[PDB]
């Protein structure tokens, strides 16, 4: 932005009525994000005409899997506000469910490096795969916690580390990597 | 279309319509769903910020009101509606709620439609 | 010294209000719920208490001199009727001010297992033990609640004070300062802009008047 | 008249008066009231920060020094008051904190003005 | 300051080019603390060129002692912050330690009477003296209070009051407190 | 103004020049009790100099009523909040007293209709007796709690109803209704 403000004409008139907007901060990109995107502040102005092509070419449940990731990623903002308010101090299971999930989504999934071909570079099956990896683990956490399994013990699993090893894996390897990991999800969750 | 709770209001809404021109019960139904929607927005995220160490019936029911109010009432797809079908939705959802949480609509109107 | 930006930051201080003004709306009827239901437990507490207090002491106080060496007798003969170290039933409990542990006085206490003393006062005294164990649970969960609500109160009342002093009017008054100095810059704009125009008209008046 | 000289600054206050130019204890009781009163209102700040109390027994005296200064001294209607009637009785309101060793006053007007 | 900020050019000329700078505050001025120096917007560059002349005439036990006073109000800052977040009943003996050191460093060391002209002029003699008084209290107080004597009791002792006379004293009344109180600080505070 | 702001010229000029500001609140309005004037956000610096001329021409005790009675709203504003959250019955008999009088001030002396023309026509003599009765009902309320008279029967007196019927006549039936209404207060706290 020329003025540092984005309320200025030239920004809105063709640089924000555009097909996509991603905002950035200075301490955003410093952690390990390059190129960064915001978690909340990024919306998509045209996506409702790009769904056909995504359905057919990529995966037929792909407009389902991106809306269900973003849903958490952006609802997290709900909690961000109460932090900067009185602060949440009511640790509850359904509480710390959103918190820790979303956190890892910003730590490993928005942290991508355009410097390596294992932290970035994506084809259909890699872009497909990762985005379902998280969903599943999250899904299984939802029904885990409901019985009375603490989020502490979910954190100290080796499956937390698998999502942590889903940004140092190549596209080629990606296929067989994902096919082995789907079993470690269902094992270390349903059973407990 | 996304329309806010208390932040949204239209300055005129009863001087172009009357009773039986948009239906008679409309009068007090129009100022129910203002105060009735606006109440669920106060616990539409607070259900674990007030813990599971105090939880009441009234406000709980006011979460379930909201979810069905945004799904069915606000959004109605690109399917067409009229005054009479857009009124139906309002009544139906309020039917979960007791008579004791309805306060902005008269017993006269309730004796027409519930 | 150190001072923040004034047009980058413009965007954040408008958003200060959206987070703040809406934020404190819901803060009000939030804490009100927990404190509302609390009252119930405080009233209801003394219910069993008053009842079982006066029949507890009843037998107790009417025995000391006949016994005082049969303390030995009741503890000995007991088959796990009194746990001296960590006999309590400790409970984990999540509340606003994190994991605070609570607990209830639930251990075996026993009733009419005492011999010697005064034939009638003894038996009675041993029956009284129910009215220790049981009654103390009441206070075990109502006084502990008291401490949980301590946290709540402190963190809470802290925010009220602050809000009404430094917070609200301070973040208000910031806009003003911002606004008025950026606006004031555009004084210099106009007076120069005027003078820029004066040059354009003069130059063409050195074509039509000189 | 409401008078709050919490963020005030009186540049001169011992020049243009002295001792015997007004009264003896005028020069001394100048700064005294200021900080006695000041530190009254100060308490009400930090009590509420940590629960609803934070007060000590060296607070209960400064506390009431702000009530004593309140409607007794500040409130007056539009009733003329001489420099005598003011300072004279100011010292009986300086008998709410233990005398002799005061913040700006020392034992030189204590035993003379009660 | 025109705007009350030093961002305006008529104010940043003593902070455009570096040297020393002092910070005088309205809030200090109100209780009538003369001078109003604050250590939150003042620096000096004659702390790398008066070190020679100090240990040539003044003392070599001065380039250290001066610093050892500044740390006092360094550590008061970190804590003052937390005083405003939660009261003095959340903070321990050792917290309040350097807080009510800080108190005498300002009550009787940031206020100097403008109606006693022997505090409107000072000398090195007035300097080094009263710097060494505090040295003792600290260093002693770290062991005194470690015996579990709560700060409450040390507030009621006469020991504070005697050191506190330092803005009503003359310079010809300077040997009255110099040697005298020196022994009483290190002496009858570790027994009593 | 566009916000309600004072940093716009028009407002901060008028504000001193013209001495009165009459804010109505949206909440105060929505319940159907007119006027909806928010008192903490209204003021009239005129009142001072008019107090002579008020009592002179209107009625002798007229000023005496207004200033006195306004204390109702002040101790009711900070009472409703979250101090009578637990019902008024679990509070002191001096903090109850405030809502007992509160009924008459809110159903009599603040309720009016712009739909009914027999109540909206008001004049000096009607408004004056209404405010008057609520003084004479506080004088008898507070003598009720000094004798330990129940707050069940004072809230069910015929006295309250006698106010209500005298706001449904413009000023014609008002004189005769003041003959009966006044003396009714007098013999309904003396009938208990």
């Amino acid at each position: 932005p020329p003025g540092g403000d984005m309320s200025e004409p030239v920004t809105q008139s063709t640089l924000r009525i555009v097909g996509a907007f991603w905002r950035l901060d200075a301490s955003l990109a410093f952690r390990r994000h390059f190129p960064a995107i915001n978690w909340n502040g990024s919306y998509s102005l045209f996506t409702s005409a790009l769904d056909p092509w995504y359905r057919e070419n990529v995966a037929e449940d792909y407009p389902e899997l991106r809306d269900a990731i973003s849903e958490l990623l952006q609802r997290e903002a709900g909690l961000q506000e109460i932090v900067q308010l009185v602060g949440p101090d009511a640790l509850q299971d359904a509480e710390r469910l959103v918190i820790e999930v979303g956190r890892i989504i910003r730590e490993d999934f928005l942290q991508q490096n355009a410097y390596h071909e294992v932290d970035a570079y994506c084809s259909m099956k890699k872009a497909y795969g990762i985005m379902k990896m998280i969903l599943a683990f999250y899904k299984e956490a939802e029904a885990a916690i409901k019985r009375g399994v603490s989020i502490d013990e979910i954190l100290q699993l080796p499956v937390l580390e698998r999502i942590g090893r889903a940004r140092y894996v190549s596209e080629e390897e990606f296929p067989a990597y994902f096919e082995e990991a789907m079993k470690e999800i269902q094992g270390a969750f349903k059973a407990l | 279309p996304p329309i806010d709770p208390l932040p949204s209001l239209s300055r005129l809404m009863n001087n172009g319509v009357g009773k039986g021109k948009t239906r008679e019960d409309h009068k007090q139904v129009s100022d129910q769903l203002y105060s009735a929607y606006a109440n669920g927005v106060d616990i539409r995220k607070l259900v674990a910020i007030i813990g599971e160490d105090a939880l009441t019936e009234n406000d709980r029911r006011y979460l379930q009101f909201a979810d069905a109010f945004e799904r069915f009432f606000i959004n109605q797809g690109q399917q067409n509606r009229s005054i009479e079908e857009s009124l139906q939705i309002a009544w139906a959802l309020l039917s979960m709620l007791p008579q004791g949480e309805l306060k902005r609509i008269s017993k006269d109107h309730i004796g027409k439609y519930y | 010294s150190q001072v923040s930006p004034t047009r980058m930051n413009l965007l954040q201080r408008r958003g200060q209000l959206r987070l703040a003004q809406k934020g404190v709306d819901l803060l009000k009827k939030k804490r009100d719920a927990l404190v509302a239901e609390f009252f119930g437990l405080v009233r209801e507490a003394m219910e069993a208490r008053k009842a079982l207090d006066q029949a507890a002491k009843e037998a107790y106080a009417a025995l000391l001199l006949a016994q005082a060496f049969d303390g030995p007798e009741v503890v000995a003969g007991a088959a796990l009727g009194v746990p001296p170290l960590e006999g309590v039933e400790a409970e984990v409990e999540n509340v606003w001010g994190s994991k605070v542990p609570r607990l209830k006085a639930t251990f075996p206490d026993g009733a009419l297992l005492s011999p010697v003393g005064t034939p009638a006062y003894t038996l009675e005294a041993s029956r009284a033990f129910r009215r220790y164990a049981e009654a103390l649970i009441r206070v075990a969960n109502t006084e502990t609640r008291l401490k949980k609500i301590g946290e709540e109160i402190k963190k809470t009342t802290r925010r009220v004070n602050a809000l009404e002093q430094v917070v609200i009017p301070g973040i208000r008054a910031q806009i003003r300062f911002i606004q008025q100095v950026l606006e004031q810059r555009e004084r210099e704009d106009t007076f120069r802009l005027k003078r820029i125009k004066g040059k354009i008209e003069a130059r063409e008046a050195e074509e039509e008047g000189g």
